[PDB]
């Protein structure tokens, strides 16, 4: 919903093979595509942790009553069957809810990955690039596939195009 | 040039449910469920698993063992898990029983629900000295031993009047004391023998129907015997007999005395069952083959991979997957996107 | 200069679980659980709490009160919560009873499960005029009174034949009408006296065992008496007696007549219990000391601070914390961060 | 994860004592640190409301059956014991779930507090400062501890350094 | 100029709960709950719904039908849902019954819990040849027919001795075989007739009380009859009688033989009930008017609009809304904002 | 909480009638208000899907035991009544939790809609407008109600005021 309202590109890039999200460059080279591995790994780890959490749930076994005998205690055994059934029903619903919320979380965070990737791109491009607001930046220089690959790797330096750069704090 | 953030596009045949976007297609998923296949039953990993009550006792049924049939007295190992393989346990020897006239068939299934089961080494009642004249302890060729042609159930004593000039008797009462530990339940087995008019006169000095009543833990049961015209012998030792026995049991909690009121033909309790703890019981079949994480009434033994499972829910013990209504999936990709192109 | 947003760094020994980051360390938490400590039981805040059935009746047990023992007839206050302090309630006076031959011990525990309990002021049956010849209403020195050496249970009448030349009788039937309101259950107490051969002849004109059957609400119970050779007297009045009584109860829903089929030695019902509503019942001990928000079977009285609790789950009534498997905590800080430095 | 991808500082500042999140300044003074009390209070109130919500859940008492007597109805009482156990088990799982979602929420919103604090900082610094994108701004002026403290208080004025400012709507 | 993002301001009387902001006011909501109103009961949409056991049998009660009263033998349609309209089912004809002395009243309610119910076309026992001398099959003017002045319950046979010089008898035993399919339960109806001293002598050759015992599926019941002094006739055919019958039933699982031990006055089972499957049963009232998605014990028939409902929770079958504690709402608007102004 | 910290306007505009969120313009015209229909529809659709999800939950009927008769089996029927009661209680709690999380989501996303609307506005205004950071942009031109309406419609062109514009990629 965020991207839809904000005018983010609603389509996707088949070229993006090595990952889930990343960058595209648009110029005289046509169109280059590079996956960002950091963002992809982050998503994968969240999902993995999410899987672990769902797998940690433990519920009591449902077994026979030790004292209720067939024929002699049929009425009791009918109620016992009812208890088993309602238990299976209730825990099932609770699990479906847990899985539902997990999936809601995963799908929703996509636009947040883009927003984060946009911050990473902004710093690397330097103060000479212009922010359009739709997840795209306008640059003074050409960026072919080779240039994009260094952006995705975080090694891109605007100084190589004789453009100003932001320095990183020594921490 | 223009540089933008973007998301991949790939085949997205998989569907997951969301709260705010409904069902959506995604590039990849992690399945959370499988549908198990029906396998043989097995031992529960980490837990001794009971099948037959006394596995060393060959050619014995669980009911034979529970009644203390000759040849069927042995060790009954402890177990925290048990398989109920006979919904209607049968006998396979000894004196002919009219089983369905009581709750007796379920006796071995009751025993298997306890963790520890043992047959007492001492008699709970002295049958020879019991009320109603001195008795000789009856025996029968129907109940043989590897070292004898004749015998009887270890749990009971066929009390028949010693004295000539034996006659009819008023209802007599015996107390059945609790002789197990404070931690054990006592399951007391008793019953009565009946026959045709002449044989009744010979054995007991009365050809009329006899009456019997037991009382334990607030439960009373009443029985009246049958003189002749019995249903056909079955599940017994093969020898023709003119009479039949009826057998029952009563459960006595620790420190609780039970009573039996009887006339002629009484089968007084002798060796009793002492039982403590609880065993996890589910329906299944024999034999147990191998190890499994989980025992499941409909699928038998199975090992736990996925956290959940689909199919038929039923009772299940051990390290088991949790039943769910639908084959749930966890998203492991991105929501579907149409491929983007230039012109 | 450069100005940045940042997050603090501090000692983060506390751990909480998340869905997407696993377990994480945080600077602070709010504990949601405590483990309660074992305390004495108490009154339930906002709810009258029953202990003894009749607290004003001193030197009386709940069973004594329920049977209507002399000195043990008094007020039985209403209560919406009750403490079950005797799993096997004993008597402490009157005529010797063979308790374990029926379900009688549990009578006071059944009564305490109702909100309101009262003993009827009128007799449900006229014992003197009851079937089987005119009866005198028997009494015993075992059941004394502050103003008498002899008496008997208020709930029963020792019906013994008035007439000389008293003799054996066929089984007679009495109907026991429901005399409580349409809102009340009736708990009818009845039983039978037995003795040795001679004493039986004197009292009843028959030395043979007598038979008894009750029927109420679809439940039938059958009893046969014992002549002599009784177990030792216990929980009674201290006087040696040659005989014993057996006592039982039957529950009659509103508008339901019960029946008793009897012979000699019958203890016909007199004053009956009238009971309505429901009381919240849990196991505990006496006495009740103080007020608590919650009564808990394993911890006794306790006050609710945290919303949840850890430890042993058991039955619990009142304003209680909810049981959980692990000590949950709510994050009240930030996720752990390594201290940042310049060079 | 947002900060990780966006290149936000993954470390923290021990100097930040009066609160949970805030600002740092980097220049010739070395490094100043000030906690933002508004952002800290917001987080604390959310957690407090969250605590209240979890404490509002009510479940039925589990007590004895009024009609089932010991010995007489052992079979019934075994099933009753089973029902109690399954109840305790089920609600426990549901509570753990609610708590987990709560904690997931609290931890996740951290980067959102920073993102919000960045907006507040951007307006106060005025149009002469440049946005780097990693939660940091480059300024024309020096900002020592005294300056940074006024930023945390929302009183900072760029006019004092002869720099342009944004005015607020009335 | 200055251009800003903004959110509307409107009347916000509606409140919803949040986890992090507590209760908040919003401009609009979608109600998720309603409180139903009490309506008549009805047919369950998509499911045949049983009211009377045999709807074609007019002036018959369900108990009349279940006992096999003359005029009340007809078709009992199958149904997967049933309405229990009589908590205490009454008879409306035939021979006077002392109903409350057994569990007999609940017989039709037991039958309605099955999906399919049918009366056997053959007799389970040959009453004329049954143990205890040859019997003639008794009849009564109390049980008239459209084509006869006299008859009797189809489910029983009034076995009265044929021969002159009829006399008292020892307790006799009959086996009651299971004659239904392997998929069906058999509900066997039996009982006994009693009278005053003289009439007893005439009919049976004994004026003493008679004894009866049944045994099936581990359950034993014992009855002793009454000679004279009967309670008033009720729910019968209107004709004065000096005697009464007592009627009972016993359930036999497939392949299980039942037993009855009897003396004089026995009403031997004839046509038995064969029943299979399960019907969904709830309390309700007659008549069934119209269709509904859901049948609810407190509200009757109702149709499902909202997903949840508030009010009184009770048993309910069909396509029903789910009960909740409070009237929940889903936010369909924005959180409240004070109107913003310029100066 | 985001808007509170970020200094977003805590008040609302009664003029905004045709929708839930949108834009205001402040100049010599006074104050114009326009609802954004895209953002409003997005919110409405999320809620609608959310409603569907909550309505999909199915639980077993609670009916009578077929074998337990009144009077004969009162004890069993008491336990059965207990099972029904605990079931109603537990599922109720689970539903309240589901509804709580739904509502929490809806209210929380409000500031996210603003954040998205800000991105849309940034691109349309062009590179001559300056970002203040509180959801407001400073423009070189006047924007009366007529101008705002075209912004809300996404038709606004900065070229009409002789100001630079961002061009859209042909996709
Ligand atoms: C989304 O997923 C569904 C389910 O897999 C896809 O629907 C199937 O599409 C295939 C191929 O066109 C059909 O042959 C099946 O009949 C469809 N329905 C099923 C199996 O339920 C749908 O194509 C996917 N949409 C995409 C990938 O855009
Ligand atoms: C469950 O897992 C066990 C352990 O892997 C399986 O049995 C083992 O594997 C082979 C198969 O016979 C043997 O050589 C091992 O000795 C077995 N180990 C043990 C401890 O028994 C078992 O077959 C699996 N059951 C399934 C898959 O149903
Ligand atoms: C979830 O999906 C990702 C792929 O989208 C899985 O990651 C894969 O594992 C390899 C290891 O060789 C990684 O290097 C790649 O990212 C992926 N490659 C392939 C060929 O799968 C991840 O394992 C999945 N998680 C699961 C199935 O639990
Ligand atoms: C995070 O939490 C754990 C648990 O409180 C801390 O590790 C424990 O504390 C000391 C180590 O400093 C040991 O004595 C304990 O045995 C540790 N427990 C475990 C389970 O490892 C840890 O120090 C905390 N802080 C950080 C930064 O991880
Ligand atoms: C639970 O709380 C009550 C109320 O505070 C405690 O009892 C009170 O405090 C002292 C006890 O020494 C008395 O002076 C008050 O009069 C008591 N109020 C009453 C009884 O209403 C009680 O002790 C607490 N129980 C615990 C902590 O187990
Ligand atoms: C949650 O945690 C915070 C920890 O910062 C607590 O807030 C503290 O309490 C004081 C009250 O004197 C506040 O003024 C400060 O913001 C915090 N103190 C310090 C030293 O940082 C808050 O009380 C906690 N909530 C609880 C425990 O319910
Ligand atoms: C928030 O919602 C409440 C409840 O709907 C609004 O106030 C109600 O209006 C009635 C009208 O008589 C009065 O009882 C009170 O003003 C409120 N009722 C209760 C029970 O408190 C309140 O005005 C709303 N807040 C707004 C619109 O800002
Ligand atoms: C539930 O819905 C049914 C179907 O709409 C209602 O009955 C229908 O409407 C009228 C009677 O008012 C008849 O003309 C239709 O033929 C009925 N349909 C069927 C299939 O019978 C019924 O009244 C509703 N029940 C309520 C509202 O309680
Ligand atoms: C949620 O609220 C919106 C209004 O904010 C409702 O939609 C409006 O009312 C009708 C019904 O669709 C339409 O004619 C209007 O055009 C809608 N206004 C819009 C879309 O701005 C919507 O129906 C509500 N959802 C419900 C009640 O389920
Ligand atoms: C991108 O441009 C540089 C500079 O001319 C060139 O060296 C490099 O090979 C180009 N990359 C591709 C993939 O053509
Ligand atoms: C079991 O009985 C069969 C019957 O023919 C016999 O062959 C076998 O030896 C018996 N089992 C033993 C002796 O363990
Ligand atoms: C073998 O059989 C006899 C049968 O009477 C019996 O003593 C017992 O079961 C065995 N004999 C022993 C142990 O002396
Ligand atoms: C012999 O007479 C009868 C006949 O059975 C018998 O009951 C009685 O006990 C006998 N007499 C003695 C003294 O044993
Ligand atoms: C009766 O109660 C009094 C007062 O508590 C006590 O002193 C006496 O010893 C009691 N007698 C009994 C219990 O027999
Ligand atoms: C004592 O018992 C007598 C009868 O034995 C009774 O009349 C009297 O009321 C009793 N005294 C009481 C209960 O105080
Ligand atoms: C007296 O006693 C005997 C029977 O026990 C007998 O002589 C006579 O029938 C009796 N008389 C009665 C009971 O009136
Ligand atoms: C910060 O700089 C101003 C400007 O010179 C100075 O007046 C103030 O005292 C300084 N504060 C600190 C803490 O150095
Ligand atoms: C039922 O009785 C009424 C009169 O009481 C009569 O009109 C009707 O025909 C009867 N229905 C029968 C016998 O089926
Ligand atoms: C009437 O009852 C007789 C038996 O008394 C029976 O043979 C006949 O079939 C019955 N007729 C009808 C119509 O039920
Ligand atoms: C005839 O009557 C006598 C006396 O009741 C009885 O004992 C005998 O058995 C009868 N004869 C029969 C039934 O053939
Ligand atoms: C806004 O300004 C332009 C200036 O030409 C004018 O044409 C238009 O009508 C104005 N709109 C309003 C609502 O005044």
């Amino acid at each position: 919903f965020f991207g839809a309202i904000a005018g983010f590109l609603e389509g996707g890039w088949e070229g993006m093979i090595a990952g889930w999200h990343g960058y595209t460059s648009h110029g005289a080279h046509g169109v280059a595509v590079a996956a960002d591995l950091k963002s992809t790994q982050e998503a994968i780890n969240k999902i993995t942790k999410n899987l672990n959490s769902l797998s940690e749930l433990e519920v009591k076994n449902l077994q026979r009553l030790s004292g209720a005998m067939d024929e002699l205690h049929n009425e009791i055994l009918e109620l016992d069957e009812k208890v088993d059934d309602l238990r299976a029903d209730t825990i099932s619903s609770q699990i479906e809810l847990a899985v539902l919320l997990s999936n809601e979380g995963i799908i929703n965070s996509e636009d947040e990955h883009l927003l984060a990737l946009e911050r990473k791109l902004k710093k690397m491009l330097g103060p000479s690039a212009v922010d359009i607001g739709n997840g795209c930046f306008e640059t003074k220089h050409k960026c072919n596939q080779t240039c994009l690959d260094r952006i995705a790797a975080g090694t891109f330096n605007a100084g190589e195009f004789s453009l100003p750069t932001f320095d990183s704090l020594n921490i | 040039d223009r540089i933008c953030t973007g998301i991949t596009s790939s085949n997205s045949p998989h569907v997951v449910k969301t709260a705010t976007q409904g069902e959506v297609n995604v590039t990849g998923v992690i399945p959370l469920t499988t549908t198990p296949t029906k396998s043989h039953f097995a031992n529960l990993k980490g837990t001794k698993t009971r099948g037959k009550l006394c596995p060393t006792c060959l050619n014995c049924t669980d009911l034979d063992v529970a009644l203390g049939r000759p040849m069927c007295v042995g060790v009954t190992p402890s177990a925290k898990a048990s398989i109920l393989h006979e919904v209607r346990p049968v006998t396979s020897g000894c004196f002919p029983i009219m089983h369905d006239r009581t709750k007796i068939r379920q006796l071995p299934n009751l025993l298997r629900g306890y963790e520890k089961i043992r047959l007492s080494t001492q008699n709970v009642i002295n049958a020879e000295k019991a009320p109603g004249g001195p008795y000789r302890l009856g025996t029968s060729g129907s109940c043989p031993n590897a070292t004898s042609r004749s015998g009887f159930f270890a749990t009971m004593a066929w009390a028949v009047p010693k004295d000539n000039n034996k006659t009819a008797t008023n209802p007599l009462t015996v107390e059945v004391p609790h002789i197990c530990t404070k931690e054990e339940d006592q399951i007391t087995v008793w019953g009565f023998h009946s026959d045709d008019k002449t044989q009744m006169k010979n054995l007991y000095g009365d050809s009329n129907p006899q009456k019997f009543t037991s009382s334990a833990n607030g439960v009373t049961t009443h029985y009246v015997s049958q003189i002749g015209g019995f249903p056909d012998q079955t599940e017994d030792g093969g020898l023709p007999q003119s009479g039949r026995i009826v057998v029952d049991y009563m459960v006595q909690k620790p420190g609780k005395t039970g009573t039996i009121v009887y006339q002629r033909g009484i089968l007084l309790p002798q060796k009793v069952w002492c039982a403590s703890g609880r065993s996890k019981v589910i329906k299944g079949s024999l034999p147990l083959i191998g190890e499994a994480d989980c025992l499941h009434e409909k699928y038998g033994g199975l090992n736990k991979s996925k956290p959940y499972y689909t199919g038929e829910h039923a009772k299940a013990i051990g390290n088991c997957p949790i039943w769910v209504k639908t084959p749930l999936k966890l998203a492991n990709g991105t929501k579907y996107r149409p491929p983007a192109k230039l012109l």
